[PDB]
């Protein structure tokens, strides 16, 4: 698994690093595009 | 060969060999570009 | 993503155990063939004389 | 009023027994008969709309029953790959009037391009000039070594040929810098030249990729290139009365690009054996003198290249002339006309000399002579392409030549052909060898 | 950082909502009281701000002046002021740490507050163009100062960290935000020169709800001067003597 | 003999090469296709369109798919504007519409001629050859007619003086009025485009220029330069006038991965709700102009004009679909590869002298998609500078004069003599000279070898966009990069910018389009 | 570190460049061919090879297709004849291979040297630069060899009067007659291209020129233009002559389809009842040449020769094919894409000074098959006349340098304002100004830009043929074309030469070929 190293949630530059220091959860994703809802 | 001497006519099938004689008829109108943009905003009335 | 790789990673190893074992492929005229000149300047030897039959 | 010419419905073709193929399909087929004549968008010149509709029965060749568009474009994904430039060093001192050998490391999964790079110590004579064109003049013989066989060799000669008939115009100017070219060299600084090297590599010789699959040669095989370089006697023109300091050690290396695969691949070029189709090249010349026993020399009013030592199919051949004491660059066309002969028989019509320098070349690249004196003969449509498009074998063959009619000379010139031929490498359980020899 | 080039920001995440923002710079002066005028807003001549790269609004120097004479008042400007300029009659030489807060839809108000947590696929930039002409700074006038030291400068971002209860919801519901934004585009004006009135007819370009419209007339010499020059204490260099 | 022996000879080699033919080369093979129609349709600006302005160009859906976009742009002929200071010479005049005290006769300029008087005609302005056509100043004059012909007037409208001796005096003016050699790229400093209101690209002035001369074709770079100029720098530095001194038509092409390849033109047959945009920077009307005094008016001497653009009119190329096409677009999602451009700056100073800094610089680079490569060049003199004289050439990516050293050293080329990338702190590659990145990169990669001094680097096998993917470098997975800079010991004060042209993916679905 | 880094991350973003490899860039392919051989053969021409006259070749079934085809031009340098009126000084007089009083000592030429005479050697006729090989006049003598070498003499039979006084009279001829810069293409005004009688295509002097200006690459139109002889304005107009006004051999490319593509080759094989034959039209003998002398006619100084053709070979490349493909070309019919030009001539009076004319000016089009593109070709002066005196000069196609109006206006360019197509009286696009034509529309489409005025318009999508189409206007279904062309105010009366390259498809069956509507 050497190219999952270092990976972000999509190919943006997030400075991946984590800032801040706590839990982060998890933002729910209906796979809707060109307008949400 | 056949040579097929084609000529003018617009909007026909290859097997047609023309349909017009010094002015086809058929023509279309554009759809009105960046007519979105344009609202024709109705009148009110003041109370008066 | 896991088939991805072990997919030719098993094909890859197969072969390797097949060269990490014995000297060279283990072929031997495919292997070891030099070039062909292929050409005619001597196809035909001029055997300088025919004797005759006796 | 009268009917019309063809009727009040315009006049039809009629479907026979003669009219096949795309003349009934397209408009039996046609994916447009649907639309009740609403098929273009708004917004247009009217004419454009006309163009459009106007299609006749000449034209189910070109818009009907079609197979793709122009815009609905696709492209190939590929095998991920990464560049890593290496340098790589030559195992002893580089001197000029020798043989340089440079043994590769074997970095990476295949072997791209290369590059040689030398500077040009700063002798320090205030009135000496280099070589008219460094870059080149130096390489006596370039040789690439993989394992105990030779993929090609080229020379001076060859190496200037090919930059002046397949270097393409846009890169000619940069060329020339790069390689000082066309430029004057004093001997009062050092330079710096960097000089590509047209291997069977990818770029810089109209080819594709052909690349080295360095990792399947096995031990003890591995790629040397051998750099014959000319004493410095031949090279740098001091004026009387200096001394030529000399060169003990040359400041020299190998630019080598290396590929690393995605390793689906990497093993694969590393373990399956692989056949490139590769470009070799031969070099045959012809006096236009001749000598006899008692030692006199006269010249030849007509002087022919014998094409005998070549035995592989070749794609086109390269002719040039030079002062045979001259053994530099700056070519001379001394050539009335010239004929091809195999086994004696005549192949074509004899031709101008103007005809092979300025009109055959428009098969390929650099068709002009501006400095140039160049002259090609082809077997092939074009030279360029890598798909082997056309050659003639010469390997049954036992008599050929280019007969060369000049006139009366002066100076001793050589008249000098090059033939590019096409092979075959194959790397295979740890070999290197040629199909053919 | 340096006068005349743009530096940039990545709002690193280490919160969950974000929001004012204060842009410091230092500043020496090259010239003694009354050179200078503005000289924090002048240089930051525009900040532009993009989420995932998606434009959202961009601020210039003369936004912020038209905006200050507008919409702040008499205790907020002069500190506006105080963090902008020197009011205290300075001298040449003097070095003034400087803060210009940021003017953007999230932080005038802590209820527009920007959800990073929100945002784990898109970064929060900010484009930063420094003003190369600077008054009093670099130069005076047209005039180059000799010796004019570059400025430093460091951006902070005002951080909100939530409890767990709304820290899940901020990243687990969905959030619309009502939002404003700048339009802005430059343009030439009409002013007569002799014995007429002359007038203009300008087309607008403008395409969401507007709140309001708002203008100047600028000489692009002088930041922040709308009006004319004239012989009246205070409305010209030397006004009221021979000079 | 001939052709038909050779066929008759057979060597072992053929069976590899004409054996089992797969191919000919002699069977003409082509594929159909729907049939289309072009058309070349103007474009309305929101906004003014002159020197300085900011104006957006919405592109209308008027065909299916908009592919190349030109820019045509009528600029005044400055031969009649005044620089106001006046340094000397009295700026300029027009002799042949104006000053009716003046004759002409033969094409010759005469002041006052009395018809009434001697055989010595006039005093002379200026002499016209009838052969050349062209006006020469101080022509001699033993007769009526000129004869010996010398001081070309290569300015016309130039300056005479009067009520000095007993008639008035002519000269030529010395300080040549032209535009920057590349004005029709200077123009603009920047376009933007937009779908949605979402950034796409941008171009920068420098870039088309770097670009031209990094991927463009022979024979067709006469054709480019007459289009917007890039007079190439060895006549261009020679004073030129009239042809360089002129306005006129200029013809912008914009270079976008959705203009220049088919295969890219917007579907805005699919984008019934998202309309792209163009944002335009363009700049201040003194500026792009290259001229020997100071520049502060630059103002008509035929009333008050400050150099304004005469006209601005794009047109966008639309191709008309027929009906299956259009079905399918309107129908099916697509996903279209796609080409953004990204840059860095950093201003070095390269030691001068006192302790600013030294040779060795590294610059950041902060990139976020898959590139191409990287393109780096140097822009140090006063041509990055908005002052006139000796500067605003910033399309002169090379060393200037500067003859304020012991050696009175001028230009000389290699801005750069190494440079490395680093990669999250590791070297990505062994350290090459600048001639490496300079000549030998584009040999290998680009169509054509750069004349101006321009460096860059491929992450392709080879590359000139080339309508496919051809191997990339993914810089959202570098946490830190770092370009290391060799620099030269003669280099001017001034900024390095460095260039990444990169991929993306547009996806188009329901009227709506934007990037991953 | 090193290119690994890159290699392993490669990223999401790039799942859709390196996904699911489809293609590899590191295995390198070919195909096998049809074995084939290439031979150059020449043809005989039928009639007299000379100008004004109308030879005709037939193209031999000596192999299966015929290739390119070049003409090989062999004309005489032309510095040996003279001009019939005799405008000035004795066009031409040879000084070397006649006229015994003629010495020549040191390569320096003087008149009547007697080896008995005194250190004055003679009377200097011609210096030699055993440096330069060049000849010079008036040198300075002194010594027995001259010291001072200038006024070099271009034109080696230069006019000379003997016997008048103590020297003969020395004068370099004041004219420096040559041929056209285009006389590569000049010499042949036109040339058919026909099967058994029935014409296909029709090539132009004019097309040659514009379509080598508009669709060749650098470092073969360089070759070009030596090998047909033509010369870039720049030069020919310094008044360069030796180095020019030369003949020997050139050759003429004919620039079809079936020259061009090799798919197109015609296959000979397959048309055994129709010939492949070509018709020439070759000048006139008081034309491709120019000079600075109104000349009447052009006579060899040994002769009466009127400056004719000294010879003219056609060469045709033969594709010899093997026996399977052979076979197949016989027993299997074949339909190809091919090009065809069309045209039609105009001579407006083209909006002159001259009130017989109006610059809004429209000229009706006669084209059917669908048309690739429209090239409009514009002369209009002087050269457009056979008059030697600037003259014949058709390959320049810009406003003339004509002083006939209040200011003494000359060249300029920008011969058209603004160009605008109608189909069926209605635009097919809005008006562009002229430049749009011909700088943007050569530039985005076609291969090279001619940078000489050339105004193209393309119905094509990013094409010079390149051996597929890319769309076309299907002409044969159009009411009606015109196009208006925006003249300027400074032309001169002339033609305007329309083109319009189109497909057609030509048909070969049972032994036959011809044209398909």
């Amino acid at each position: 698994a050497t190219q999952w190293i270092g990976v972000n949630t999509q190919g943006s530059s997030l400075k991946n690093a984590n800032y801040d220091l706590r839990a982060d959860p998890i933002i729910p994703k209906a796979d809707v595009g060109p307008w949400m809802m | 060969t056949e040579q097929l001497r084609v000529g003018p006519g617009l909007g026909v099938g290859p097997e047609v060999a023309a349909t017009g004689g010094f002015h086809q008829f058929y023509r279309q109108l554009p759809l009105n570009i960046n007519e979105y943009k344009l609202t024709q905003l109705p009148g009110r009335l003041v109370p008066g | 993503e896991c088939l991805k790789q072990i997919l030719p990673g098993v094909r890859a190893y197969a072969l390797y155990v097949r060269d990490a074992s014995l000297p060279f492929s283990g072929g031997g005229e495919e292997a070891f063939k030099r070039p062909e000149l292929a050409t005619l300047k001597g196809s035909k030897v001029l055997s300088g004389f025919l004797p005759l039959d006796r | 009023v009268y009917t019309p010419p063809g009727g009040h419905t315009g006049g039809k073709f009629t479907q026979d027994i003669y009219t096949t193929d795309l003349l009934i399909a397209a408009k039996d087929e046609k994916a447009d008969k649907i639309p009740l004549d609403k098929r273009m968008d708004g917004t247009f010149s009217e004419g454009t709309f006309v163009q459009l509709l106007s299609r006749g029965p000449q034209d189910v060749y070109l818009t009907y029953n079609p197979q793709i568009s122009l815009f609905k474009r696709k492209y190939k994904r590929y095998t991920n790959f990464a560049i890593e430039n290496f340098e790589e060093r030559f195992s002893t001192v580089v001197k000029f009037g020798t043989r340089n050998i440079c043994q590769l490391s074997k970095n990476g999964d295949l072997i791209g391009n290369m590059c040689f790079r030398v500077t040009l110590p700063n002798l320090g004579i205030p009135g000496g000039t280099w070589a008219p064109t460094m870059g080149y003049n130096i390489f006596s013989t370039i040789r690439m070594r993989i394992g105990d066989t030779i993929v090609q060799s080229h020379d001076r000669v060859w190496y200037d040929i090919d930059d002046k008939m397949f270097c393409d115009s846009t890169k000619i100017q940069g060329l020339d810098e790069l390689i000082k070219r066309n430029v004057t060299l004093t001997t009062d600084q050092e330079w710096e030249l960097i000089i590509p090297l047209k291997f069977f590599c990818c770029k810089r010789n109209t080819g594709k990729q052909q690349f080295l699959p360095i990792l399947n040669m096995d031990t003890n095989i591995n790629v040397y290139l051998e750099f014959n370089l000319l004493p410095l006697n031949s090279l740098v023109t001091l004026p009387t009365g200096s001394i030529l300091p000399d060169i003990q050690s040359i400041d020299a290396s190998v630019w080598v690009d290396y590929i690393f695969l995605d390793d689906t691949e990497k093993f694969r070029f590393a373990q399956d054996p692989c056949v490139y189709l590769i470009e070799q090249t031969a070099s045959m010349d012809s006096l236009s003198y001749a000598t006899t026993t008692s030692g006199q020399t006269y010249n030849k009013t007509d002087v022919y290249v014998d094409m005998k030592e070549l035995n592989k199919p070749v794609k086109y051949v390269e002719i040039i002339a030079y002062e045979q004491g001259s053994t530099s660059f700056d070519y001379v066309d001394i050539i009335e006309s010239a004929t091809f002969y195999l086994n004696s028989d005549e192949q074509f019509k004899t031709r101008a000399g103007e005809y092979f320098s300025l009109v055959q070349p428009y098969q390929h690249f650099k068709r002009s002579d501006p400095t140039s004196n160049i002259s090609t003969f082809s077997f092939a449509l074009d030279a360029g392409s890598f798909q082997p498009n056309g050659y003639l074998n010469f390997a049954p063959y036992v008599r050929t030549r280019f007969a060369f009619k000049i006139q009366p000379q002066t100076t001793p010139h050589v008249i000098r052909l090059f033939a590019v031929c096409l092979n075959w490498v194959k790397f295979e359980s740890g070999l290197v060898k040629l199909l053919f020899n | 950082v340096g006068f005349g080039n743009k530096v940039s920001t990545q709002i690193s995440r280490n919160g969950d909502l974000i929001t004012d923002i204060v842009v410091e710079f230092v500043l020496t002066k090259g010239g003694n009281g009354g050179t200078t005028y503005y000289p924090a807003e002048e240089l930051l001549q525009d900040v532009e701000l993009e989420i995932g790269g998606q434009r959202i609004d961009k601020h210039y120097n003369d936004w912020f002046r038209t905006y200050d004479a507008l919409f702040r008042m008499n205790d907020d400007r002069y500190n506006y002021r105080r963090m902008t300029d020197w009011v205290n009659n300075e001298l040449v030489g003097a070095q003034k740490r400087f803060y210009v807060p940021l003017i953007f839809f999230f932080n005038q108000t802590p209820g527009l507050a920007l959800p990073l947590i929100a945002l784990q696929y898109h970064e929060v930039k900010l484009y930063f163009t420094l003003a190369s002409q600077v008054q009093g700074v670099n130069y005076n006038g047209s005039s180059a100062i000799a010796g004019a030291a570059q400025p430093t400068m460091s951006v902070w971002v005002d951080y909100i960290f939530l409890d767990t209860q709304e820290r899940t919801r901020f990243a687990q519901l969905p959030h619309e935000y009502l939002i404003e934004q700048l339009q802005f585009t430059g343009s030439e004006t009409a002013t007569p020169s002799a014995t007429t009135q002359a007038s203009q007819n300008i087309r607008l370009n403008f395409n969401h709800p507007t709140k309001y419209l708002a203008w100047n007339f600028n000489n692009p010499t002088n930041y922040g001067q709308y009006t004319a020059l004239a012989n009246i204490p205070g409305a010209c260099s030397g006004a009221g003597t021979a000079a | 003999p001939g052709a038909i022996s050779q066929l008759v000879s057979y060597g072992a080699q053929d069976v590899y090469l004409t054996g089992n033919p797969q191919i000919t080369f002699f069977k003409a093979v082509y594929r159909r296709y729907t049939n289309f129609a072009m058309e070349s349709i103007q474009q309305t600006f929101d906004g003014t369109t002159d020197f300085g302005k900011f104006p957006t160009v919405t592109i209308s859906r008027n065909g299916d798919l908009a592919g190349p976009i030109w820019i045509e742009v009528n600029l005044p002929s400055l031969l009649g504007y005044n620089i106001t200071p006046t340094p000397a010479e009295g700026n300029t005049s027009n002799i042949a519409a104006i000053s009716t005290v003046f004759k002409d006769d033969y094409n010759n300029y005469w002041w006052t001629y009395n018809p009434g008087t001697t055989p010595q005609y006039s005093n002379l302005i200026a002499a016209f050859s009838n052969v050349d056509y062209k006006y020469y100043a101080n022509a001699v004059t033993s007769t009526y007619p000129p004869t010996a012909l010398s001081n070309v007037v290569y300015s016309w409208p130039y300056m005479i003086t009067g009520n000095t001796g007993t008639r008035s005096t002519v000269a030529i003016p010395t300080a040549n009025l032209r535009y920057v050699n590349g004005i029709g790229l200077a123009l603009f400093n920047s376009i933007e485009l937009e779908l949605g209101g979402q950034r796409i690209d941008k171009h920068y002035s420098e870039w088309w220029d770097i670009w031209t001369e990094l991927t463009e074709t022979a024979e067709k770079i006469q054709g480019y330069n007459t289009m917007v100029g890039r007079y190439d720098p060895a006549v261009y530095n020679a004073g030129w006038n009239i042809s360089q001194a002129q306005g006129g038509t200029y013809y912008v092409p914009l270079k976008f991965c959705y203009n220049r390849n088919p295969g890219l033109y917007m579907p805005l047959v699919a984008l019934s709700y998202h309309q792209m945009k163009l944002n335009f920077n363009i700049n201040n009307y003194l500026n792009c102009v290259k001229c020997n005094y100071p520049v502060t008016a630059l103002t008509s001497k035929n009333g008050a004009n400050p150099l304004s653009i005469t006209n601005m009119k794009l047109y966008t190329d639309f191709v008309f679909l027929d009906a299956p096409e259009r079905i399918r677009m309107s129908e099916i999602q697509h996903e279209y590869l796609v080409t953004q451009l990204q840059w860095q700056g950093s201003e070095p100073v390269t030691a001068p002298g006192d302790p600013n800094g030294s040779t060795n610089r590294k610059i950041t680079l902060n990139f976020n998609h898959p590139v191409r490569e990287l393109v780096f060049v140097y822009q140090a003199a006063s041509n990055y500078d908005v002052d006139a004289v000796t500067g605003n050439n910033i399309f002169d990516y090379e060393i200037p004069a500067n003859p304020t050293a012991t050696p009175p050293y001028a230009g000389g080329g290699e801005v750069f003599t190494e440079v490395k990338l680093i990669i999250n702190g590791s070297d990505r590659f062994s350290g090459r000279p600048g001639a490496y990145f300079r000549l030998v990169q584009p040999y290998e990669h680009h169509v054509r070898v750069p004349s101006k001094s321009v460096y860059v680097y491929s992450f392709a096998l080879e590359d000139a966009d080339s309508r496919q993917p051809n191997g990339s470098a993914n810089f959202t997975r570098y946490d830190s990069v770092q370009l290391q800079l060799t620099l030269n010991e003669n280099l001017a004060s001034g900024r390095v910018q460095i260039y990444a042209p990169n991929f993306n993916i547009l996806r188009i679905a329901a009227g709506m389009g934007g990037l991953a």
